[PDB]
Parts: C-alpha cells; sequence; structure tokens
DNA sequence: GCGGCCTCGGCACCGGGATTCTCGA
DNA sequence: TCGAGAATCCCGGTGCCGAGGCCGC
C-alpha cells in the first residue's frame, strides 16, 4: 500500500534516472550495463541512500540543529580521500550556484 | 604462483619435514644460494611455508617445476606410497641403442598426452 | 606500551596464537587508526561547533563505524567490553546523583 | 542528465523518519551529485575490477564483489 | 497487484545465475570435449590406420 | 587482559594532534573505540585465517584485514 | 546373599572347575521388540573398542537428561582444560527380560556427527545380575569407537558420578579363537566378508603378522569337517577347527601358526581384535556376539 | 641440557573406482 | 543374447592421538 506505493515509485524513479545515468556513464568506457546490472546498481543506490539519510539526519542532530546544511554533507564526503578531493571542487561549484 | 600450483607447492612443502628443508629446496633449483638466506628455515612451519611460496610468487612457479618439487620430496620419502614393479620385455633383437633422455622424455610425454 | 596492551589484548580477543611480525604491523594499524580517529574526532567536534570532544561527539563517530545502532546504543556498547570502574565514569548510574 | 528536484525531494524524504526535516535545494543538488557519483563510482569500480578480469560486460557477480568495498567506502 | 497474485499463483503452487554461468562454462567444456574427441578419435584413426 | 591505560591514550591523543580538548573521560571512549576496532580486527582476521585455512594468524592475513576494517572504522 | 553370593561366585570362578564352555552356536537373534532399526543398523558396522564396566551405583533409566547435561558440561570443560551428549536407551539390547536395558552415550557435534557413540550393554549377563544388589544397574560391557581421548574423559566422568570403572577389555587369543569358531558355525547366508585370522608371531626383534584369510564358505565347509555334535560347539571342536587351520598353514609355509597368537579374527558375523578395538558387528547377530562379549566382561569384573 | 611446550607419523576408520552382474538398445 | 546402473570386494587416501624434539628454571 502506502509503503509499497512510496518505495516502489521511488524505486522506479531511481531506476529511470539511474538508467539515464547508465547511458551517460556507459559512453565513457564503451561499456553496456545489463538489465540485472542496472537493477542491482539502482537498488544499491536505494539501499545506501537509506544509509545517507541515516547519516545526514544525525549529522544535523550532532550540531544541535534541525536543518541539513553543506557541512553535514561535507561530513558525508569526509569518508574517503578520493571523493574528498572530488567533492571539494564540486562543492565550490555548488557555491557558484 | 597459480591455481593448483601455488597451493600445491604449499601442500608439498608442509609435507616435507623441518630437518630436510634445505636438502630438498636446494636440489629443485628455484631457490638459489641468495634466496636461502632470506627465509629463516629454522623458525616455524607456517612461517617457512608462507615465505618460501612467496619466494616462488616472485619466481613465478609453474607446475612443471612444482611437480619436480614433489619428485624430490618423494626421492627421500620413497618408503611411502607402495610401489608396483613393471617389467618390460623386448623380443628378439639388439637392445635400445637410443635411450636418449630427451628422446625418452619426448616419446613418453607424446604418447601420454596422445590419450 | 598501550599498543603492546592492545596486541596482548588481541591475543585474548583473537583467541588464537599469532606472530610478533603480525603485531608490529597491527601497531601501524593502530597508529593509522588514530591517524584517522583523532582527526575524525577533530572534524566531528568541529561539525558540532565545539572545541572540546564531548561524549556525544564520539557517539556519532561510532554510529559512523556502524557499532552504534538503534538496537545497540552507545551505553550498551560500554556494558559489553569496558570494566565496571570504567563504565562508572561513562554511562550515568543513579544515586539521585547520576554520573 | 541528472536526478531531478521533485524526485530528490521525494526519494530522500521517504527514508526520513520524521516529517519536519527538509533538505534545501542548495544541499539537494549536491545530494544529486553525491548519488550521481554513487552511480559513477560504483560503475567505475565495477568496470575497473572488470578490466582487472578483462571483461566487456558487467555481470552479476562483479557488483557483488564490489559491495564489500563499495558500501565500506561509499 | 496482479503480479503479486501471480507470485501467489505460481510460487504457492510450484539455480539460475549458476545455471547461466555454469551452462556457458560447461558449453565451453563441451567445445573442449569436442576438440578432445576430434584429437583422440582422429589420432585413434591414425593409430589404427597404422 | 583486564586493563585500559588512562595515560597512554591521552599521551597518544596529544602527540598525534596537539589541538583538542578531549573531555574528562573522552579518552575512555577512545579506548572503547580501539577495543571494538581490535575486536573487529580479531574476528575478521579469524575469518581471514579460515579463508586460507591457516591455523596461525600471519602477516598476509593481517594486511588483508587492515584494508577492510581500518577503512571501515574510518568516520 | 548381597555380597557373600559374589564371594562364592569368585570362589567358583577362581576354582577353575572344568571350564570348556560347550557353547550354543549363536542363534539367529530376531531383533527383539523396538531395537531402533536406524540406531541398531548404525551401531552394527562400527568398530567398538570394548571395555569392562563395573556396575553403576545409583543409576536410573529416567534421569537421562540430567546425566546428559552433567556430562556435556563436563566434556566441554575438559576442552577448557559445540558438543552434545545424548544418552539414549536402546530398548532391546538385552538377553533376558531382567537384564538392564542398554543405553548409548553419543558425543554429537552443529550436525549429527557422532564423534564418540559410547555403548553400555548387558545381554545374557545374568551371572552378574543375580549377585549385585538393586541399586546398581550393572552393564559389564562398554563400547567406545570415539577417540581414545574422549573415552578416557567419559570414563572419568562415569567414575566420578557412578563409581563404575573401565578396565579395557582384552580378549585373549583363547577367547578369540572360540569366537572365531562359533561365528563360522553360524547358519548365515550371503557372507559379507572373508574369515580372516590376523596372527602375530612372538619374535623379539621383528613383529611379523599373518592374515590367514579364508574364503567364508570354505571355512564353513572346513568347520563341518570338525563339527560332530550339533547345537553346541565344544572346546575340542574349536581346537580341531583351529588345528585344521594350523595344519593347513604349517603345511604350506612350514611355520607353526599354533606357536603364534591371534590378534584379530574377522568373520562374516563379527570382527574381533585382541587389544580392545575389537567388535565390528557386520551381521545382526549382535545379541549373541554381545552375549559372548558380556560373558567375557563378567570374567574380567568377577 | 631440562620444563611445558610443540610437531610427524603408525594405525585405523570412512569415502570413491573398477569388477560383478544384473537388465535395456 | 548385451549396455548402462548400482554395490560392493580390494586397498587407499584420509583423520588423529602417542612419540620425539625443544626452549626457561
Amino acid at each position: 500500500q502506502q509503503r509499497f506505493s512510496y518505495q516502489q515509485r521511488l524505486k522506479a524513479a531511481v531506476h529511470y534516472t539511474v538508467g539515464c545515468l547508465c547511458e551517460e556513464v556507459a559512453l565513457d568506457k564503451e561499456m553496456q550495463f545489463s538489465k540485472q546490472t542496472i537493477a542491482a546498481i539502482s537498488e544499491l543506490t536505494f539501499r545506501q541512500c537509506e544509509n545517507f539519510a541515516k547519516d545526514l539526519e544525525m549529522f544535523a542532530r550532532h550540531a544541535k540543529r534541525t536543518t541539513i546544511n553543506t557541512e553535514d554533507v561535507k561530513l558525508l564526503a569526509r569518508r574517503s580521500n578520493s571523493l574528498l578531493k572530488y567533492i571539494t571542487d564540486k562543492s565550490e561549484e555548488i557555491a557558484q550556484i | 604462483m597459480d591455481e593448483t600450483v601455488a597451493e600445491f607447492i604449499k601442500r608439498t612443502i608442509l609435507k616435507i619435514p623441518m630437518n630436510e628443508l634445505t636438502t630438498i629446496l636446494k636440489a629443485w633449483d628455484f631457490l638459489s644460494e641468495n634466496q636461502l638466506q632470506t627465509v629463516n628455515f629454522r623458525q616455524r612451519k607456517e612461517s617457512v611455508v608462507q615465505h618460501l611460496i612467496h619466494l616462488c610468487e616472485e619466481k613465478r612457479a609453474s607446475i612443471s617445476d612444482a611437480a619436480l618439487l614433489d619428485i624430490i620430496y618423494m626421492q627421500f620419502h620413497q618408503h611411502q606410497k607402495v610401489w608396483e614393479v613393471f617389467q618390460m620385455s623386448k623380443g628378439p633383437g639388439e637392445d635400445v641403442d637410443l635411450f636418449d633422455m630427451k628422446q625418452f622424455k619426448n616419446s613418453f610425454k607424446k604418447i601420454l598426452q596422445r590419450a | 606500551a598501550g599498543l603492546s596492551h592492545y596486541v596482548k589484548l588481541f591475543s585474548f580477543y583473537a583467541k588464537m596464537p599469532m606472530e610478533r611480525k603480525a603485531l608490529e604491523m597491527v601497531e601501524k594499524c593502530l597508529d593509522k587508526y588514530f591517524q584517522h580517529l583523532c582527526d575524525d574526532l577533530e572534524v566531528f567536534a568541529a561539525h558540532a561547533g565545539r572545541k572540546t570532544v564531548k561524549p556525544e561527539d564520539l557517539e556519532l563517530l561510532m554510529r559512523r563505524q556502524g557499532l552504534v545502532t538503534d538496537q545497540v546504543s552507545l551505553h550498551v556498547l560500554v556494558e559489553r567490553h569496558l570494566p565496571l570502574e570504567y563504565r562508572q565514569l561513562l554511562i550515568p548510574c543513579a544515586y539521585s546523583g547520576n554520573s | 542528465s541528472g536526478f531531478r528536484k521533485e524526485l530528490v525531494s521525494r526519494l530522500l524524504h521517504l527514508h526520513f523518519k520524521d516529517d519536519k526535516t527538509k533538505v534545501s535545494g542548495d544541499a539537494l543538488q549536491l545530494m544529486v551529485e553525491l548519488l550521481k557519483v554513487f552511480v559513477v563510482e560504483a560503475a567505475v569500480r565495477g568496470v575497473r575490477q572488470a578490466q582487472a578480469e578483462d571483461a566487456l560486460r558487467v555481470d552479476v557477480d562483479q557488483l557483488e564483489k564490489v559491495l564489500p568495498q563499495l558500501l565500506l567506502d561509499f | 497487484n496482479f503480479l503479486k497474485k501471480r507470485l501467489l499463483q505460481q510460487c504457492e503452487t510450484l539455480k539460475m545465475e549458476d545455471l547461466t554461468n555454469v551452462s556457458s562454462l560447461l558449453n565451453m567444456e563441451r567445445a573442449r570435449d569436442k576438440a578432445n574427441e576430434e584429437g583422440l578419435a582422429l589420432l585413434q584413426e591414425e593409430i589404427d590406420k597404422m | 587482559k583486564r586493563k585500559a591505560p588512562r595515560g597512554f591514550l591521552k599521551r597518544v591523543f596529544k602527540r598525534k594532534k596537539p589541538q583538542l580538548r578531549l573531555e574528562k573521560s573522552g579518552d575512555l571512549l577512545v579506548h572503547l573505540n580501539c577495543l571494538l576496532f581490535v575486536h573487529r580486527l580479531a574476528e575478521e582476521s579469524r575469518t581471514n585465517a579460515c579463508a586460507s585455512k591457516c591455523r596461525v594468524i600471519n602477516k598476509e592475513h593481517v594486511l588483508a584485514a587492515a584494508k577492510v576494517i581500518l577503512k571501515k572504522s574510518r568516520g | 546373599t548381597p555380597l557373600q553370593k559374589r564371594l562364592e561366585s569368585v570362589r567358583k570362578q577362581s576354582s577353575f572347575i572344568l571350564t570348556p564352555p560347550r557353547r550354543k552356536i549363536p542363534q539367529c537373534s530376531q531383533l527383539q521388540e523396538d531395537v531402533d532399526p536406524q540406531k541398531v543398523a548404525f551401531l552394527l558396522h562400527k568398530q567398538w573398542t570394548l571395555y569392562s564396566l563395573t556396575p553403576l551405583y545409583k543409576f536410573s533409566y529416567s534421569n537421562l537428561k540430567e546425566y546428559s547435561r552433567l556430562l556435556n558440561a563436563f566434556i566441554v570443560a575438559e576442552k577448557q582444560k559445540n558438543i552434545k551428549v545424548i544418552f539414549s536407551t536402546l530398548l532391546g539390547m538385552k538377553g533376558t527380560q531382567r537384564d538392564p536395558e542398554a543405553f548409548l552415550v553419543q558425543i554429537v557435534s552443529r550436525e549429527g556427527k557422532v564423534l564418540w557413540t559410547g555403548w553400555f550393554c548387558c545381554v545374557f549377563g545374568d551371572s552378574l545380575l543375580e549377585t549385585v544388589s538393586e541399586d546398581f544397574t550393572c552393564l559389564p560391557l562398554f563400547l567406545a569407537n570415539g577417540a581414545e581421548s574422549n573415552t578416557a574423559i567419559i570414563g572419568t566422568w562415569f567414575q566420578k558420578t557412578f563409581d563404575c570403572y573401565f578396565s579395557p577389555l582384552a580378549i585373549n587369543a583363547f577367547n578369540l579363537s572360540w569366537m572365531a569358531a562359533m561365528w563360522t558355525a553360524c547358519k548365515m547366508d550371503h557372507y559379507v566378508a572373508t574369515t580372516e585370522f590376523l596372527w602375530s608371531v612372538p619374535c623379539s626383534p621383528q613383529s611379523l603378522d599373518i592374515s590367514f584369510a579364508i574364503h567364508p564358505e570354505d571355512a564353513k565347509a572346513l568347520w563341518d569337517s570338525v563339527h560332530k555334535t550339533p547345537g553346541e560347539v565344544t572346546q575340542e571342536e574349536v581346537d580341531l577347527f583351529m588345528d585344521c587351520l594350523y595344519s593347513h598353514f604349517h603345511r604350506h609355509f612350514k611355520i607353526h601358526l599354533s606357536a603364534t597368537r591371534l590378534v584379530r579374527v574377522s568373520t562374516s558375523v563379527a570382527s574381533a581384535h585382541t587389544d580392545g578395538k575389537i567388535k565390528i558387528l557386520c551381521h545382526k547377530y549382535l545379541i549373541g556376539v554381545l552375549a559372548y562379549l558380556t560373558e567375557l566382561a563378567i570374567f574380567q569384573i568377577e
């Protein structure tokens, strides 16, 4: 019902936009993402978006705050060096907007 | 340094006892004199069976010589794996004027890999 | 010292004999563990906006390490491993004077 | 293209355990970026272990062997 | 809904990745076996030709 | 072993990073973090030992353990 | 009567009054009552290492769960110095109705990998029942098969809780030849294994062993040559069977087998060693083979 | 060169290969 | 009559507990 219509509709949206991303990243390394491969990577995006939501809420709770700001996702970007460097420049590009 | 080769070497190196580690590892020629000092043969069994096989990981050990390791292991442990005796018999004529070890190695491997 | 304390505790935590050559590398593992931690406490305490590192500053970090959950909170984790006179400092008991 | 605004509002707000927490568009488009690079990173790690096995296809098992470091890393 | 009762109609009434992968592997194995029969049988034809 | 060094963890937290204000018993939390990190190390290294069926933990199992758990224990 | 009867029994046994036990050929023992077919069939082709077990003080076939826990908590504690212990009454391993019901002791490790499978049985052992009081449930036979380490742990537990003592039952070559003769005298069909007699000569420097393995039907026809009185085999008939083996071996190899000692007598009925690792129970004669084995255990106890 | 430590190895019990011998092409 | 399937005789290839070696007091 509502839980199913919620998460299946966003599973559909994740698959649709992630398939657009699959066509957008399949042209770099001349690769093809098979139907089960897209189906998997979409559900890992879903399952670890659960992880990002779990992290980000308590990240705001950690600063005695209710809203989620850029330092919270920076702590989400704190995890790994390569995407620290990637997200630093993408974050200054965020600030350009 | 391969499947059924590196772990095969591991399984034939824990087979050989600690006393004759030098004796069998010197004869199979992959570990030259310089390689013997790197591994401390007197320390432990799992230590040597892990450092020696690494010394073949750098030496890219192949089954052709991994099997030679097993041969040299059995040359000092021939008192296991009970042995049958086969007796050949030539008919009337001169003996085998050509048992070339190269030719015999060829005439054995060719016939065996034929079937 | 303390790294030698943890490698000896590794012996009673791994329940299985290991090698000393394994222990000086787990020493580098603890050194890098702090090389990630003390600047992870750094960045997490800076995230809270506080100069000091309060206990909840580390509860979030251990939530990051997946050891604090909605099932396993911070304090329950203290029950299972720390000795009594040490968890008396951490988890608030009650005397009408909760620590 | 990307993972759009009315969809990033909806997907993140589904896993939100309370109704009163919002994520702003400034952070929303960066969330788009972080899960877009979730796809990019998972895909590049999969195809990287694919050249490591030298494949022209990303199969089922490659993704399963990349999760133990994907979820650990990302 | 009809797909969930399709579940309730098939699974209630009543490997695959191993199927596909192992079947391709075993098909290469049968190609190797056809090569084996080509080699062994032909060398048998030459041996019994001798 | 039934101990937890008060002095050593504080000395490490001061040597490695000179600018913090770790609380009265915050170093006790650091000890708990390292205790659980070495728990994970011991258990996943036991898993590594069973992976190669080695009855003694060695270097080649600890180095594989590090890149999983130490990275996992990063905040 | 409560002890003095046993003293008179000891007197009779030590007297050694004309022993030759003309024994009835082990009769086909149709499996009595329950005798769990799965359990008994699992218990047949297992090499039981015999022991002699003194009667158990204060034992009851109701408190099996309590002893199971008390021994399980003791075995895993001997590992401190994964395992389940299932005491299981066998309900049918008894010769007469008054014998104590045989019960098992299995070291079950996850799945049913029975590591040890102990076995105490008292069949046709009414030379011990009528001499011991009611408090003791006497099971002269103990059957190991698990490692000797686990046997030397459950035996210690049994000594500690029941005051029963395990002497390792060693079948002397005389009793071994007896059982080797009454098992080729049986009326079986489809002989499972050849009748092998593993001799072992008493040379001081060397330890040559002989496996005088006869075709099982050929040994039955050789037994019929020396079998004259039916129903019961005598000591002279057993000795003549063994001497026909001797005069077929010294005839061939000029070495007097009678100058050697039996160490193992494999037969289609039941293999039987000397040093203890004795009773394999190939066929379902085990109530008769066990009858002989219990009668031999009385000899060691009494 | 011994004290509680450990590691090979004879003996032995349990798991597949080819011979029996029964059934299908 | 003969060809594949199952069981089981013959001996492994394995499991696992004493013996020998070896490093503090």
